[PDB]
């Protein structure tokens, strides 16, 4: 089921988590349900059958159904709703389907764009014939960002980890990007880029052999 | 000039399970009520038309006797008027009901160490049962709005539940043995 | 109440592995139950469920491969894997999935009591200590250490024997296609500094009894 993969808002405000699935998910039944999830914690229960809440659950959560989609609207936001929140559907013949997972932010504090620190391969990996570049990525608000790398000018895939962010004490993010290189690829670009795009702006940095 | 063979139904080896319970019909025959109330000490035996002593006065066009198994706290259920899971989806009386209801415990014979899962009851139905129905289909149950296609699973359920007799029940779990006897002239007292 | 679960580990790709879910004031044979799984930094994926009559579902990405039970005798749930796979790697949770007779109103449909979840990883690496690469290097430098392919987590990284605090951060580990871990570590220092004082990285791997000192310099 499809979900939007992130959700902001200000406290007090009201949100909404929209989550599509098809004719033999959402559309069909009256099986929707919602999930609240805390790092490192189990799922908790926030809606079933749609609409209805689990003893316990505030009524500034409410759920709803509309053809395909079914909606999760949160009122009153509070700081405790940052979390991750998953829509699940009956898929038929007694199956299950999830949502991928939206993570909604309790906005604390004003945007902020990702400071970026970019190393080369050290000398000692170089003579071990290895190469990785190492792409830091600080101080970012929210915690949502994608990372690209270039190889001079094209585009690469192979060879590149990226971290899920992570909250910084002062409660921005922080994630790190790894390319692995051959030694020859390295010397052999005049430069390498990782490139890290937040909220649609991007932040580049460039290292070259 | 001869007895009637209740011998037959009351000590049969095997008993019916109470969803397909047996149907003995009796007649042309000579019925002495009282030297079968006096055959054993049954935990019940109960006349509602008359009494034992009362019916080796009369004559009846037939009897029928229905015999089947159960757990000993269901045994209050096999009763006129009653209800629940055996009285509604299983075996159930009319409220003008004229005969005798003979249960007694059956824990030496119909249990098993781990478990006797041959005798079994309906647990799940759309409507009661009418009296003196029975009932032995086997469709899967659909206990919510969502289908069941023929198979088990979500709010789909089998209908029929197993007892699990064991020796060491609790004696509301133990099996007891029923002989229902309705009459409604071949048998005379 | 409460869903106890048990019996993860690590296992060989094609190995074998059974999760039990004890369960504590729920009775597990009067209730539909599943297991849900989550990939690290991934969702929620339904994998299995039971339900009467011995009844059993599975995801299309297990069948064959896994198989839900109970014992009642224990009041216990299982789920026993086989032939297991690299993206088999997951806590695993087990649920308990209310049903019409929940109100006997509507029909349920929802997992509303949850275990705390046990991690299963399959990966063929071997413990593995990691290799410590310097990073060298306005008013601030920002200088690192690589801790590169190392096998199983955690690792410590400390900046001159712990007395470096300041600026240091250390980031958490990424995965590589290989099975094995790396991560890394930055200080800022005043770049004034970086003729007069020495940085050393310090990283302890206590799997392999691997612990490495690293003097970073421009």
């Amino acid at each position: 089921l499809t979900q939007p993969a992130s959700v902001s808002g200000s406290p007090g405000q009201s949100i909404t988590i929209s989550c599509t699935g098809t004719s033999s998910d959402v559309g069909s039944y009256n099986l929707v349900s919602w999930y609240q999830q805390r790092p490192g914690k189990a799922p908790k229960l926030i809606l079933y059958e749609v609409t209805k809440r689990p003893s316990g659950v505030s009524n500034r959560f409410s759920g709803s159904k509309s053809g395909n989609t079914a909606s999760l609207a949160i009122s009153g936001l509070q700081a405790e709703d940052e979390a991750d929140y998953y829509c699940c559907s009956y898929a038929g013949s007694s199956t299950w389907v999830f949502g991928g997972g939206t993570k909604l932010t309790v906005l604390g504090q004003p945007k902020a764009a990702p400071s970026v620190t970019l190393f080369p391969p050290s000398s000692e990996e170089l003579q071990a014939n290895k190469a990785t570049l190492v792409c830091l990525i600080s101080d970012f608000y929210p915690g949502a960002v994608t990372v690209a790398w270039k190889a001079d000018s094209s585009p690469v895939k192979a060879g590149v980890e990226t971290t899920t962010p992570s909250k910084q004490s002062n409660n921005k993010y922080a994630a790190s990007s790894y390319l692995s290189l051959t030694p020859e690829q390295w010397k052999s670009h005049r430069s390498y880029s990782c490139q890290v795009t937040h909220e649609g702006s991007t932040v580049e940095k460039t290292v070259a052999p | 000039t001869n007895l009637c063979p209740f011998g037959e139904v009351f000590n049969a080896t095997r008993f019916a399970s109470v969803y397909a319970w047996n149907r003995k019909r009796i007649s042309n025959c000579v019925a002495d009520y009282s030297v079968l109330y006096n055959s054993a000490s049954f935990s019940t035996f109960k006349c509602y038309g008359v009494s034992p002593t009362k019916l080796n006065d009369l004559c009846f066009t037939n009897v029928y006797a229905d015999s089947f198994v159960i757990r000993g706290d269901e045994v209050r259920q096999i009763a006129p008027g009653q209800t629940g899971k055996i009285a509604d989806y299983n075996y159930k009386l009319p409220d003008d009901f004229t005969g005798c209801v003979i249960a007694w415990n059956s824990n030496n014979l119909d249990s098993k160490v781990g478990g006797n899962y041959n005798y079994l009851y309906r647990l799940f139905r759309k409507s009661n049962l009418k009296p003196f129905e029975r009932d032995i289909s086997t469709e899967i149950y659909q206990a919510g709005s969502t289908p069941c296609n023929g198979v088990e699973g979500f709010n789909c359920y089998f209908p029929l539940q197993s007892y699990g007799f064991q020796p060491t029940n609790g004696v509301g779990y133990q099996p007891y043995r029923v002989v229902v006897l309705s009459f409604e002239a071949t048998v005379c007292g | 109440v409460q869903l106890v679960e048990s019996g993860g580990g690590l296992v060989q790709p094609g190995g074998s592995l059974r999760l039990s879910c004890a369960a504590s004031g729920v009775t597990v044979s009067s209730n539909y139950m599943s297991w849900v799984r989550q990939a690290p930094g991934k969702g929620l994926e339904w994998v299995s469920a039971v339900y009467s009559g011995g009844s059993t579902y599975y995801a299309d990405s297990v069948k064959g491969r896994f198989t839900i039970s109970r014992h009642n005798s224990k009041n216990t749930l299982y789920l026993q894997m086989k032939s297991l796979r690299p993206e088999d790697t997951a806590i695993y949770y087990c649920a308990r999935l209310i049903n019409h007779y929940y109100d006997s109103s509507g029909d349920g449909g929802a997992f509303d009591i949850w275990g705390q979840g046990t991690m299963v990883t399959v990966s063929s690496a071997s413990t593995k200590g990691p290799s410590v690469f310097p990073l060298a290097p306005g008013g601030t430098a920002a200088l690192g250490c690589l801790v590169k392919d190392y096998f199983p987590e955690p690792v410590t990284v400390s900046w001159n024997s712990g007395a470096l605090t300041s600026g240091v951060h250390t980031f958490p580990a990424v995965l590589q296609s290989s099975g094995l871990y790396s991560l890394s570590s930055v200080v800022t220092v005043p770049s004034s500094s970086l003729g007069t004082q020495t940085y050393i990285c310090n990283v302890n791997h206590k799997p392999s009894n691997t612990k490495v000192d690293k003097k970073v310099e421009p």
